[PDB]
């Protein structure tokens, strides 16, 4: 009915996928998830002729686009026709898959060049922001076009929840809510509960999908992730385990019950901070209201 | 502020000054140096009274002749306005110089 | 003043008028305060803003204006008088209220009094029209006319006050008393008739000046500056904003309730490289008819759960009849009101009212018993 | 009908005004 | 010498007299961006309590705003309510109109925006009449902003369409009382600069004269109303830095409808309050059973972006070597924009972020600074 | 006729009286009505007490409505005798001196209203004999008076006043007036060095 844009924010990290290979019985799981992604993208391009596709790979040093290619490489193509996918398939599928696998080749070579530096900073949030900017460009360039996001993240039981991803991803959610662009999440790993991505896919009217085995992923992607935005309101979503939309404390880090925030920088505190000073905005607090809160409620004798 | 017109230090009681006030001040100092009568038109809006009083007080104080000043107005209300601007100018001069110099400024009207 | 919390709690007449206004508060007050025995102060402790809104809906009044300027005719001519216009006439003009006090309850009724006033010379004088002797006026209202003139000098007795020297025009004229120059001609003097007396337009000029002065001075009720006036605002420094600036630290604690060497990393990447270069066979993504069945079963169970939760989400229709639904609704309403009062008194935490909280607790127990 | 409700309301206010006075 | 029309033909066809042509368009945008160069993270009061005052006098019947001032001010007030509760969710709002010299309250101070939408739609049917009163509206605004707590900044927004106001009392006493209760007033006038509104804005905003806004046309009113949804920066002298006790409710999922604690009606869903286990209909709101605020984490995150605004993107010089020929976020072809061969390379559309040294186009310069609130280059950098 | 009845809806009507005390009280009431935003109109004469000395700065003077050119009463023998004496001695024409006196009174009425360069206000002159005397106005008022602004009607005068009061209410750019309309200290020293 209405053509759509599918942007896949794939998070490829050799440390995370190596930990997943160590945890799993199989090896080379990135090949299986890349194969499932390629077949899923071909399926989405088969869904409608005017549909468009984009992929962002988030590596340990940053982000990189995979389709469409870097425009200087498009202008130069020089000849780089690697025989990774056979040439006898449908041509619009073939161009996209060959561009994707050539960018995978270049990205893995570039990261193998930069394997000596171990980065503690994950670039999934910046990749999601870049995907949302791409969604803006495609939406306002062509007049309308529905859009969707897909996030293929991996935790592998090693990378826990990270505080620094709270502020960016949240902002991304609101921008998604501004453009009616669902953010769809597939998490591959042993961490059953990932709070921030679940809140993202719940607040953006997406679908969450936590899987444990990379094999058979195309069944999952063509079954549940194939909700095109033209039929979002008429399809009930298979997202199980509804997220609680809570947050984490600043001084203790635990999940927060009834709690306190400052009126200056809105940081959540499960307990009263020592020294009567906010830990984030460094504002001094008066004794009266914190004495009122620390005061016990009354009960008769 | 405190600026210079030729050899005369002028204590202007505001941090900013209009260009028309400075041209007015230059022409008044030229007239008082060369002597004789003059007719000047200051457009309203500009601080004619405050600039006039500022340079006239500065010209009286800095030069050793110490000429007295006659400020004739057409009404008692503008006499009061000129005295109020004189209060502001003298307060600024006392604040800038750090002391209250020998000054006498009085307005004149009827007994009523 | 009257807008304080204790004044709104103790204003029984205002609460009575608010109950006479509201409709759902009838049901709430009837099923909580009347039956379950809430104190009225307890019930109105949490509805201070509603009482304040109902107070400000009627306690405020319009500003003064020239009410007699609005009154214009439209043979038959008709004029409409609202009670707000009557109140404005009484407030802006004390002479009309003075005539109303000793004329309307005594001899002739209200509309006859207003017709006589509008047909009188007093309406022409207070409007600012030139008074003519050929008009008949009204022989009842006109006896107040000179008395109204009395009011005018008393108006001067409340208006003639010394002013600042910035705008002192009496000092302008009396700057020198010995001015005996050319007398101003008849263009610069008030106009006179053939006999030499004034025509009376200075009277209506003074009347409209007095009316403006009365309107301005009516605002002044319970409802060094020359230096500030003469200073030029532009030649001073511009306003520098004193807004606070905060800095945020991101050293938050991690959320609380495997190490891999670079050589395994690199050999895994090389394995990926040789698996990518040789043959990237896509048809291997097809499952083996068992894991596909398991994945489909899991997806159907999840979507069955989500469809059962999201099958259904103005209140929705129910199988309950109207009477029992309304009884359940009122019992829930009074239980929630009791719970709100108990929690606000419990977390307010004054010991002197603490025993009263116990009373609410007993009522809460009764609420449980009620259920 | 709200007439009986407001009559009982006025009776309650009359009883209360008797109570504090 | 003679009549005007017998002198000469007006000759209207001859009055009109007739590559680097893009430079004149670029310099206008450069002058526009020059006013936005200075930016630093001002502290702003997130928790707001806004009282929107709408003029409904005879002076609102003027035809200079198509179709009439009353209806279009109400429509933009509906849009303002939607944007204000979209970007400031945990705030509160009341709506007061000025009609016949009376201040009329059409919505109580509450966090539900749909009630304010319904109130404004109810106002839109009626016609405006009367002579407006600033003092009555400000007195009811003071009464409405009395019971809000001290941590919540109290703000009054006035859309004053008339040029004169009639007051039952001294309005300077009302201004003094508004200053003494720390209520900030911003007035969007429609015709000209009224003295009392300017003095009220200057007094209640600690000497700042920039809070009295006068529009130009239809689009400038949208600009002013869009500017008004941002929270006002607080002054250094304010020391009401107060902890707020609130709870985060849990969204319950039950197939049996239950009585809500706020409206006493059947609702299928609901949010269980963490303190008293009572359920509420909408969010964010105060709990009807325990007087505790219930918000979601997204309600904090929506207003979190006002705390650390992103520094503005600086246009790169044309003489500098370009880091990338394509955008970092969308790989837009950066136009060489060669007007002519002698005109050379001018006004390159590459915009650089200071914290990450990455280049973005004008599209991402618009998007990253208004809708998004994180630079993708800053989060792609392995800090 | 009821002209003032429509004026009473918007602004309070205040009138200069020959009694000086009542005129001063009316002037103070006019200032108070301008201060609290009620709005007021001060009807005065161009050759009277109010036109001399009293200022109408800022909000007290948003409009100056000069109803007609303020000529004196010509048939008075004093003015004719003075005109004859100045024609005999100072070779000044009678009509030239009458126009000069009327224009200087109208000029001081126009000049009472500005104090400060942020101050604004229109100076409307309602007579057919003003347009021929534009050279007799003060040169700052003359240079502020464009050539297209000599023969207005009422309606487009209202439109011009509307546009002017809409534009003057905007916050001006400090860069547009940092060194051309007002000077700081360093701008004064820079201009002194440029003149040297
Ligand atoms: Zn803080
Ligand atoms: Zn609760
Ligand atoms: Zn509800
Ligand atoms: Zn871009
Ligand atoms: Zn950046």
């Amino acid at each position: 009915e209405s053509p759509s844009l599918l942007t896949v924010i794939i998070e490829i990290a050799p440390k995370l996928w190596t930990t997943f290979d160590e945890e799993g019985n199989e090896k080379g799981s990135i090949i299986k998830v890349l194969e499932a992604l390629i077949v899923f993208l071909n399926a989405h391009l088969a869904f409608n002729s005017a549909n468009k596709v984009a992929v962002i790979a988030a590596y340990s040093q940053g982000i990189k686009y995979l389709y469409p290619e870097s425009t200087s490489a498009l202008k130069a193509s020089t000849r780089s026709d690697l025989k990774i996918i056979n040439s006898d398939m449908y041509r619009r599928f073939r161009n996209v898959d060959e561009t994707l696998v050539e960018e995978i080749y270049k990205l893995f070579e570039l990261e193998k060049k930069q394997i000596e530096q171990n980065s503690q900073r994950s670039t999934l949030a910046g990749a999601m922001s870049a995907g949302l900017t791409y969604v803006n460009r495609i939406s306002k360039e062509s007049v309308s076009l529905k859009s969707r996001l897909l996030v293929l993240t991996c935790g592998s039981g090693s990378s826990k929840d990270e505080i620094f991803q709270y502020i960016p991803i949240m902002n991304c959610i609101f921008s998604a809510t501004k453009m009616k662009c669902p953010i769809d999440v597939v998490k591959i790993g042993g961490s059953k509960e990932s709070t921030f991505l679940q809140q993202t896919t719940d607040a953006t009217n997406g679908v969450y999908l936590h899987v444990e085995s990379t094999e058979g992923l195309i069944q999952y992607l063509a079954t549940a992730m194939f909700i095109d935005p033209s039929l979002r309101p008429i399809i009930v979503k298979p997202n199980h385990g509804s997220v609680d939309f809570r947050t984490s404390c600043y001084l203790t880090g635990r999940v927060v019950a009834v709690g306190f925030i400052c009126s200056v920088c809105l940081c959540v505190l499960s307990i009263i901070p020592p020294g009567n000073k906010c830990p984030a905005c460094d504002s001094q607090f008066d004794e009266h209201v914190i004495a009122k809160l620390k005061r016990k409620p009354v009960v008769p004798r | 502020m405190k600026f210079y017109i030729d050899d005369l230090p002028v204590l202007f009681p505001y941090p900013k000054i209009y260009p028309e006030q400075y041209n007015y001040m230059c022409d008044i100092k030229k007239t008082l140096d060369v002597g004789g009568n003059s007719i000047l038109e200051m457009p309203s809006g500009t601080g004619k009274t405050v600039s006039l009083l500022s340079l006239t007080i500065a010209y009286q104080m800095h030069y050793p002749e110490h000429r007295k000043i006659i400020y004739c107005s057409r009404t008692m209300s503008e006499i009061e306005k000129a005295l109020v601007e004189l209060e502001n100018l003298m307060d600024y001069r006392t604040k800038e110089l750090g002391y209250q110099e020998d000054f006498r400024g009085l307005g004149l009207t009827s007994r009523k | 003043d009257s807008l304080s919390k204790e004044k709104l709690l103790t204003n029984l007449k205002l609460q009575q008028s608010l109950l006479k206004g509201n409709k759902v508060l009838m049901k709430v007050f009837q099923e909580t305060v009347i039956n379950a025995g809430l104190p009225p102060s307890e019930f109105w402790s949490t509805r201070i803003p509603l009482l304040r809104a109902f107070a400000l809906s009627t306690s405020q009044k319009v500003g003064p204006y020239n009410v007699l300027s609005t009154i214009k005719p439209v043979n038959k001519v008709n004029v409409n008088l609202s009670r707000e216009k009557i109140l404005n006439i009484f407030e802006n003009y004390p002479i009309v209220k003075k005539a109303y006090t000793d004329n309307v309850p005594k001899n002739f009724k209200e509309p006859e009094f207003w017709a006589r006033f509008f047909s009188s010379k007093l309406f022409r004088k207070l409007r600012g029209e030139k008074i003519m002797q050929n008009d008949r006026g009204d022989v009842i209202i006109d006896r107040y006319l000179t008395l109204d003139q009395e009011f005018d000098r008393k108006d001067d007795d409340m208006l003639l006050h010394p002013v600042k020297k910035i705008i002192d025009l009496d000092g302008n004229i009396q700057d020198d008393p010995v001015v005996r120059g050319n007398r101003p001609d008849f263009t610069m003097q008030p106009g006179v008739d053939i006999n030499g007396n004034s025509d009376g337009t200075v009277d209506i000029l003074k009347g409209m000046n007095r009316l403006s002065e009365k309107m301005i001075m009516a605002l002044k009720n319970e409802y060094n500056d020359e230096r500030n006036e003469l200073k030029i605002d532009d030649l001073n420094e511009s306003y520098k904003t004193n807004y606070a600036i905060i800095h945020l630290k991101r050293n938050a604690h991690e959320k609380t309730t495997l190490k891999v060497s670079n050589q395994q990393m690199l050999q895994q990447l090389s394995l990926v490289m040789d698996n990518l270069i040789n043959k990237l066979d896509l048809n291997q993504v097809v499952p083996n008819n068992e894991v596909s069945n398991k994945i489909n079963k899991r997806v159907i169970t999840a979507i069955k759960i989500n469809a059962k939760q999201a099958k259904h989400n103005l209140e929705v229709k129910s199988t309950l009849p109207i009477d029992l639904l309304e009884s359940c609704r009122m019992l829930h309403t009074t239980c929630c009101e009791f719970l709100k009062h108990f929690y606000i008194h419990f977390q307010s935490g004054e010991q002197k009212q603490a025993s009263t909280v116990k009373k609410l607790y007993n009522h809460l127990k009764d609420c449980i018993e009620k259920l | 009908e709200e007439r009986e409700n407001e009559k009982t309301l006025n009776d309650y206010y009359a009883a209360l005004a008797k109570k504090q006075a | 010498g003679g009549y005007a029309w017998e002198d000469e033909i007006k000759r209207s066809w001859d009055l009109v007299k007739v590559m680097a042509s893009l430079v004149a368009s670029i310099v206008e945008a450069r002058k526009k961006r020059t006013a936005k160069k200075n930016i630093t993270p001002y502290q702003r009061g997130i928790i707001r309590s806004l009282i929107l005052t709408l003029d409904c006098s005879e002076a609102m019947l003027e035809k200079d705003l198509r179709p009439n001032r009353h209806a279009m001010i109400i429509q933009y007030a509906i849009d303002f309510v939607h944007e204000f509760f979209d970007q400031n969710p945990i705030s509160q709002m009341g709506i007061i109109i000025m009609r016949n010299g009376l201040a009329q309250l059409v919505s109580q101070v509450s966090g539900n925006p749909q009630d304010h939408i319904d109130a404004l739609k109810s106002i839109r049917k009626q016609e405006p009449k009367g002579n407006p009163s600033l003092q009555n509206a400000l007195e009811m605004a003071r009464g409405l902003l009395l019971p809000v707590p001290a941590h919540c900044t109290r703000e009054v927004l006035i859309v004053f369409g008339s040029l004169s106001t009639t007051d039952p009392g001294d309005i300077h006493q009302t201004i003094d009382s508004l200053v003494s209760e720390k209520i900030r007033v911003k007035v969007l006038g429609l015709s000209a600069q009224v003295a009392i509104c300017k003095e009220l804005c200057k007094a209640t905003n600690y000497g700042d004269e920039s809070f009295y806004k006068i529009l130009l046309d239809e689009t400038h009113l949208k600009e002013l109303f869009n500017e008004a949804v941002t929270p006002l920066p607080v002054n250094k002298i304010n020391k009401g830095f107060t902890l707020v006790k609130m709870g985060f409710p849990t969204r319950i999922f039950e197939d049996t409808p239950t009585f809500c604690s706020c409206h006493s009606k059947l609702v299928y869903g609901g949010y269980f309050c963490p303190n008293c286990h009572s359920k509420v209909c909408s969010l964010p709101t105060v709990c009807p059973c325990c007087d505790l605020m219930l918000i979601l984490s997204t309600h904090l995150a929506r207003s979190y972006h006002h705390l650390m605004p992103l520094k503005t993107f600086a246009e790169v010089p044309t003489t500098e070597k370009f880091r990338s020929e394509d955008c970092f976020s969308c790989q837009s072809r950066f136009p060489i924009l060669k007007n002519h061969k002698n005109g050379k390379l001018l006004t390159s559309s590459r915009y650089r972020c200071e914290d990450c040294k990455q280049e973005f186009c004008v599209d991402c310069d618009v998007f990253i600074h208004e809708i998004l609130h994180n630079c993708p280059g800053c989060e792609s950098k392995p800090v | 006729m009821g002209i003032l009845d429509e004026v009473w809806k918007h602004k309070l009507i205040l009138v200069e009286t020959p009694d000086a005390q009542e005129t001063s009280l009316a002037l103070e009431t006019y200032r108070k009505a301008c201060s609290n935003g009620r709005g007021a109109i001060l009807l005065s004469v161009a050759r009277g007490k109010v036109s001399e000395g009293i200022d109408f700065d800022h909000q007290y003077g948003r409009t100056v409505l000069m109803i007609g050119i303020p000529f004196q009463y010509t048939e008075s023998r004093i003015l004719k005798a003075r005109l004859e004496f100045m024609r005999e001695n100072y070779r000044i024409r009678e009509n030239d001196f009458l126009s000069f006196d009327a224009m200087r009174h109208a000029a001081q009425c126009l000049g009472r209203v500005l104090r400060g360069k942020d101050d604004y206000g229109v100076m409307v002159l309602a007579d057919r004999r003003f347009s021929r005397k534009r050279s007799q106005l003060p040169k700052w008022i003359a240079q502020g008076l464009s050539d297209a602004d000599l023969n207005l009607s009422t309606d487009m005068a209202i439109s011009n006043t509307k546009q002017f009061l809409r534009t003057m209410a905007q916050p001006t750019d400090p860069k547009d007036q940092e060194g051309v309309s007002v000077w700081s200290y360093e701008d004064l020293i820079k201009h002194q060095n440029s003149r040297k």
